[PDB]
C-alpha cells in the first residue's frame, strides 16, 4: 500500500 | 487513556505538546482523532476534530507552527494526495482546514519531509505518482506489478504568507530522489539524510541552504551511520541533529542513535537504554527541556505485514 518506495 | 499502535503517523511538537495523527496498523487509525501527548507530565489526550477533516493517511508530512499544525501528502484507501491541510491548535474543539493553495502544487506523494523557514514550508522529496515540474522523477520499476509510482528530488515552498506553491531555482549537487529520507532544519539549513533510492537504502547527508537556495553535500570525518530509511532526524541544539533507528538496505531494523555535529562535521553515537526497541517510520519531537521523545513506529520488517510489530511506546532520550 504506503509500503512502497520505501 | 492511550494511543492506539501504529507506523507511518504524524508527530508534531512546540517542545511542550505533542501531537500525533494518522498513520496504520494491523489499516488506517481514524482520521478525526488527534493524540496529544504532555511532554513534562507524560499523559495523553484524544480530541475529535471536525471541519474539513483529511483522510486517513500514512506517510503524511505535517509540521507545527506558532501551535499551528500544517499537513501535506500522504497516503490513503485510494492513494496519494497532494492536498494541504491546516488546523490551528490553540482554539472551541479543533477544526482542519483544507487550504486550496494557489499555484502548481507538488506531485501526489508520500513519506517525503519539511524545512520550516520564517514564511516558508519547504518540502523534499517522496514517493508518489508520475509528476512539468522542477527537478527529476524517477520511477520505481516493482510498482508497476494500476498506478505505478516513484521518487522525485523536488524542492517545493509553500508560502504560509498567501499559501502559494512555487518552486525555488536551486543550484549545486541536489540529492538524488528519494523517499522515506529524514528532514532537520537549524537556521537556515534544510538537512536531509539517507532514504531509499532504488535499490538502496543511503547514509549520505545533505543541507539545502534555505536563503541562498544552495545544494551542499556534507562529508564527515570517520565513521558514518549505516544507510537508512524510515529514520528520524532531530534538530536537539542549534548545533546538533539526533538521530535515530530506521531500516537498512538488507532490511534491519534499527535501534542505534547518533548525534550530528553541524559545527564538528562529525557522527557521534549515542548510548541509550533502548538498544532492544529498534524502531521504523516512527516520529521523533524535542522537548524544550532536552529530549526527544520517540513515539510509535513499527520494531520489525513491517514489509512483512501480517508479522509487522508496531507499537505505542514512548522512548525518551535524554540529549
Amino acid at each position: 500500500i504506503g509500503l512502497l518506495g520505501g | 487513556a492511550c494511543p492506539a499502535e501504529r507506523s507511518g503517523h504524524v508527530a508534531v511538537s512546540d517542545g511542550r505538546h505533542m501531537f500525533v495523527w494518522g498513520g496504520y496498523k494491523s489499516f488506517y487509525l481514524p482520521r478525526e482523532e488527534l493524540w496529544i501527548y504532555n511532554m513534562e507530565t507524560g499523559r495523553w489526550k484524544k480530541i475529535n476534530t471536525e471541519g474539513d477533516v483529511p483522510p486517513s493517511m500514512s506517510g503524511s508530512c505535517a509540521v507545527c507552527v506558532d501551535r499551528v499544525l500544517y499537513l501535506f501528502g500522504g497516503h490513503h484507501s485510494r492513494g496519494n494526495t497532494n492536498k494541504f491541510y491546516m488546523l490551528d491548535s490553540r482554539s472551541r474543539v479543533l477544526q482542519w482546514e483544507r487550504i486550496d493553495c494557489q499555484g502548481i502544487p507538488p506531485s501526489s506523494k508520500d513519506k517525503l519531509g519539511v524545512w520550516v523557514y520564517k514564511n516558508k514550508l519547504i518540502f523534499f522529496g517522496g514517493y508518489g505518482y508520475l509528476p512539468k515540474v522542477l527537478g527529476t522523477f524517477e520511477f520505481d520499476e516493482t510498482s508497476f506489478w494500476s498506478h505505478p509510482r516513484g521518487w522525485n528530488d523536488h524542492v517545493h515552498i509553500l508560502d504560509t504568507e498567501t499559501f502559494t506553491w512555487s518552486q525555488p531555482i536551486t543550484t549545486g549537487k541536489a540529492p538524488s530522489p528519494r523517499a522515506a529520507h529524514a528532514c532537520a532544519t537549524v537556521g537556515n539549513r534544510g538537512f536531509v539524510f539517507g532514504g531509499r533510492y532504488r535499490d538502496a537504502r543511503m547514509n549520505d547527508l545533505h543541507y539545502l541552504n534555505l536563503d541562498t537556495w544552495e545544494w551542499n553535500e556534507l562529508i564527515p570525518q570517520g565513521i558514518c551511520p549505516v544507510g537508512r530509511s524510515w529514520h528520524s532526524l532531530t534538530p536537539v541544539s542549534s548545533d546538533h541533529l539526533f538521530l535515530f533507528g530506521g531500516f537498512t538496505t538488507d532490511k534491519q531494523p534499527l535501534s542505534d542513535a547518533w548525534t550530528y555535529c553541524i559545527s564538528k562535521n562529525e557522527w557521534i553515537q549515542f548510548n541509550h537504554p533502548y538498544t532492544e526497541k529498534p524502531r521504523l517510520w516512527h516520529t521523533a519531537c524535542a522537548s524544550d527541556e532536552g529530549e526527544v521523545i520517540v513515539f510509535g513506529g513499527c520494531a520489525n520488517n513491517l514489509l512483512v505485514h501480517h508479522r509487522a510489530a508496531h507499537s505505542n511506546e514512548i522512548l525518551i532520550f535524554s540529549v
